[PDB]
């Protein structure tokens, strides 16, 4: 009834953001909405200024994350997580100038062992079409990462396309089945959700809405 | 020239399960108030579509499938000499009224007969039509013009022209209905039967016995009424226009596989490989069946296949008498029986039946 | 009311010969010409006639055999187990208008296409839960029956 | 060169203690109204499995079982000096689906048959493959391109490629489908056992019936093609002498141990053997359930000889036939072969036919 | 918390022609409980919550009157609320105050089938998710509220 995008999220390590404003750097357990279309943003390279390609962008596309779980020789490996003790020597004390402190610190905190399917679709009001996406995942033009620039990908973005009714449907398709799935769309059986902040605000830069994901446990 | 061949066959299996149902039970029907065993007409015509006396005498059966990527990719190779990929695709996508990418899973709506044949020809249209920077539309519109050579490609689908097709999208929609020009039915025993049942096991060489679960396998043994009638005027017409000689052709075809095919269900643990009894034909104004002569479900002396028989016959008289029928009719039966009345042409063999049939019922 | 899992410890504990024989009834009541029947569910209360039709179905479909219905307590989280309904819908092996036309059926002619489904699905379920629905049985808990199984289906997809 | 060679079998032994249900009865089955008793086609197919005739002349049975943890030691013990038990453990946990720890209990989807030939040759594959540095994606896809070379492995578990196997898990779900060549039916008895009596009339009057004894018939035939691919691409010669291992077998065999009733004088009651292009069973010649005379044996030869005459008359059927019966019953007219001996007949079938 | 009545509406709409057949069957609302069909329609809306399982068998029951039958038009942007069920049925022009009359007198289940027959023979145009309130409470206060709209209707049109 509907194509969709697969791709595959997967690196030794993965930060998806938390609203803050301090110098601790925390990470939720599965990509935000933010994050996706940043990498989608960076696929097609997209700078930041451009706010008519992000809101492109972000009318066009919704997304369905699953949480793939590892399996290393028959045995589960839970994702684990992990706080670095993240140092700044020379950072800047003011945005204008040059004076800058000694040294300033940071903890930010990263996904070990994580892994995700999402999958992408196309809204009625779109002003791109599939294609195109698939194309930039194959071959992006700024450099993608998982989260943070320190955060290679160790398989492929693109992992497939193909067509179906419900998200759950589509991911149905494409191995490790069994991950929980949080998804802007709604899926008959199922009626809870989870509250974050991953909307991005466009206008407004570097700022967060509210908003809803629906759950469909595994 | 009558237009409806009429047959009857009268077919007794030993203990065995035919056809069963989504529970792994014998399927059954009422008639005359009592349980007969049954065994559906689309086992049957599946067992004849994939049999190998079809395969020699008659040609490739259709090829059923719902998989638009699997199906395309076996016309690729099997077309790919004759004409270029995405001529091929492009007729896919227009019979199918599904869009051909390289997607690997592509899906008609519901699961439908594709003749390869039929397809080359239509490839050959398309081919032509762009060449031509014709539109598809009016593509349509030319094909529309002439349906009879499309049915003409339906000899080398024989099956299809036998037993009808649907399709609910692509140009098939307006160009592919076909009207099945055979009328088969459930086949059913002359008699009630109440089913056996198998207990059984699986021993595990691995364990010591003890104490088992064992399952139930239900199954039985009976004697069959296979009826079936053949519409020649829609054959000949769903094959393009052949003559009535082709029609007589195929339909002996099917009176041999009628009364030798049986479906392969359990065969390899039952192995109820058994021939007809009795085979009748009968050209006919209007069909008609013989199943009512066993409203009155047969009883049975010296086993059900005799009282079968002859039951068929004393109807058979009382029919023909009846409803005044002159027409044609031949016998073939394996025992010596009371003799039917006299108007019908008894055969010593199956084969010399079918020359009659071939022959217009003259010979 | 009737002990559950002590009917069902009992029946997985009887001897086969008395388990096969029990087995063999077509219908509910013909447990009532069987002996094994009367000695296994005499302790749960037979001799009280309140519970009499309510363990003449119990037992019919534990009928079914020794290990056919898997019992599986529920999980502390959850309010109650798992569904009959829920427990053939996951099983895959049966369909929708099995199911409907098993909650049309007519006493009786009900308990018998009930056992097939079960024998045929080998449900995982809470039995007590089973147990009571049994207990019962009537427009509601058919109904009951048909939702788990057609909500359940639709979930899963 | 025909491709199905079919094997009717009238043999003679006891009617009880054969095959019973789950309520000590003998097993049976109603054929043209009448009651007759009856040996399932598993049972058959078991006993001559696991009888002595198939250990000394087709080779070891097929190890049928659930049980991965048992087959895994038995397979450490009988392999364990062949390969790494680290290679013997990721075999059969490629092929069943299943890890293979040393945990006290491992259980399959269902009882499958294990030829341990098979398993071995896999073991070699799957060594090879990590000395080549092959994932067992592609371990799987290479094994799928060339597949007689795994049934070449069937030799030594050849009641496989006879009745077949099905796989519901592991790689054996695409490289262990075995599709059966050999079809076999229930035995069933030409005649009523039941004694043919109303008691009630019976006792006002104060042919001869066997009761010890009872007539069988054993219907089975062989798909040659189908041997020959299921075992590996083996020419019709070896498809031939296992056909005709299984006319012995089908011939002579009793489950449990009971035997013919005349086991110590003939060979053989009643065999005749006939190449053909389909398939058909002669259980027709019993519908009318045969009356006794002497016994039912020669009734019953008269029947099958009657029908067989009638059906092959009737269809065309001018195939190579051969039958071996020493009773003196009216002929078979059709160009029947008769055979002296049950060898002779053996070695007729040895011989596609001619000799 | 609120049955979205909306939303039920479209989907009834698009419901695909076999299921709305199959849901046309009923004779009575809680029929609706024996067919799977209707569970798979009302389970987006909140058909495993008990509160709201009465309401929704009544929204389904009127709706099956037929695909369109119950023509949903929007209230105008001055007017607090849109067209009531029983100005509608008095618009009409096809409905007689006798059968509001036996209505809002008849006993429960009656009434409901009493309501779907008037509203076939009407195919009324009126302010939807207001009729399904008025479905969801459905009392002395709402029958009688039915009967006034009704007749002051009648009256001036």
């Amino acid at each position: 009834m509907r194509s969709y995008l697969i791709l595959r999220l997967a690196g030794p390590m993965q930060a998806w953001g938390q609203p803050t404003f301090e110098g601790t750097r925390p990470t939720g357990r599965f990509p935000t909405r933010s994050g996706l279309l940043g990498l989608l943003g960076a696929c097609l390279g997209i700078q930041r200024d451009d706010t008519s390609s992000l809101q492109a962008l972000s009318e066009s596309v919704q997304f369905a994350v699953r949480c793939d779980e590892l399996i290393l020789d028959d045995r589960r490996v839970s994702v684990t997580g992990l706080r670095d003790y993240h140092t700044v020597l020379g950072a800047r004390e003011d945005y204008r100038g040059l004076k800058s402190h000694e040294t300033i610190q940071t903890w930010r905190e990263y996904l070990c062992d994580a892994s995700f399917t999402v999958a992408l679709w196309l809204t009625p009001h779109a002003t791109m079409v599939i294609s195109e996406l698939e194309k930039a995942v194959l071959k992006p033009r700024y450099t993608p990462y998982l989260g943070r620039r320190s955060c290679p990908l160790t398989h492929p973005l693109f992992l497939g396309t193909c067509q179906a009714s419900d998200p759950q449907k589509a991911l149905l398709n494409y191995e490790p089945v069994g991950g929980d799935i949080y998804s802007e769309e709604s899926v008959t059986g199922h009626h809870l959700k989870f509250t974050a902040r991953d909307e991005p605000m466009i206008t407004l830069p570097r700022q967060f809405a509210s908003r809803e994901w629906y759950v469909i446990k595994g | 020239m009558s237009n409806f061949i009429n047959i009857h066959v009268l077919i007794s299996h030993s203990p065995s399960c035919l056809n069963r149902d989504d529970m792994n039970m014998q399927k059954d029907a009422i008639f005359g108030g009592k349980r007969r065993v049954r065994i559906s007409s689309q086992s049957l015509k599946r067992a004849m579509r994939k049999s190998g006396y079809y395969a020699q005498n008659i040609g490739e059966s259709s090829l059923r499938t719902i998989h638009l990527a699997q199906l395309r990719d076996v016309l690729r190779q099997k077309l790919g000499e004759r004409f270029d990929q995405k001529i091929i695709d492009k007729t896919l996508a227009l019979l199918s009224g599904k869009s051909v990418d390289e997607a690997e899973k592509i899906s008609a709506d519901a699961v439908t007969p594709w003749v390869v044949g039929e397809i080359a020809w239509f490839c050959e249209q398309v081919a032509k039509a762009e060449a031509d920077n014709l539109d598809d539309k009016k593509l349509l519109k030319v094909l529309k013009e002439d349906i009879a050579a499309i049915r003409v490609n339906l000899q080398q689908g024989v099956d299809i022209a036998l037993s009808g097709r649907m399709a609910t999208s692509g140009m098939m929609t307006e160009l592919g209905k076909v009207d099945g020009a055979m009328s088969i039915a459930h086949a059913i025993t002359t008699h009630q039967v109440d089913s056996d049942i198998d207990w059984f096991t699986a021993v595990d060489d691995l364990q010591e016995q003890g104490s088992a679960h064992l399952g139930t396998q239900e199954f039985s043994s009976g004697v069959f009424y296979r009826y079936a009638n053949i519409n020649l005027a829609q054959l000949q017409e769903n094959l393009g226009g052949a003559s009535r000689e082709q029609a007589l052709e195929i339909a002996t075809h099917v009176v041999h596989m009628l009364a030798t095919e049986v479906p392969g269900a359990k065969q390899r643990t039952y192995a109820a490989f058994n021939p007809a009894d009795m085979v009748m034909v009968n050209f006919s104004d209007m069909p008609l069946s013989m199943a009512n002569a066993f409203e009155k479900a047969v009883k049975a002396k010296d086993g059900f296949l005799q009282p079968s028989i002859q039951a068929f016959n004393q109807y058979w008289d009382r029919v023909a008498n009846g409803y005044g029928l002159n027409g044609a009719a031949a016998q073939f039966s394996l025992s010596d029986v009371d003799p039917i009345t006299a108007q019908v042409k008894q055969m010593p063999t199956l084969e010399q039946l079918k020359s009659w049939v071939r022959n217009n019922g003259e010979a | 009311e009737i002990d559950a899992m002590a009917l069902y410890r009992a029946w997985q504990q009887l001897d086969n010969g008395s388990c096969a024989q029990i087995r063999r009834v077509s219908e509910p009541d013909e447990l009532r010409d069987i002996p094994a029947f009367y000695r296994l569910v005499q302790p749960f209360g037979w001799e009280n006639p309140r519970h009499q039709q309510a363990l003449l179905r119990m037992v019919f479909c534990l009928s079914a055999g020794k290990n056919v219905i898997r019992h599986q307590d529920k999980k502390s989280e959850q309010t109650t187990g798992i569904s009959l309904g829920r427990a053939l819908a996951n099983s895959g092996r049966i369909n929708e208008r099995r199911i409907f036309q098993l909650i049309r059926a007519d006493r009786t002619a009900d308990m018998v296409q009930l056992r097939r489904l079960l024998t045929h699905a080998e449900p995982v379920l809470d039995w007590p839960l089973m147990a009571r629905m049994l207990t019962w049985w009537g427009k509601r808990e058919r109904q009951q029956l048909l939702e788990d199984f057609v909500l359940t289906t639709n979930k899963n997809a």
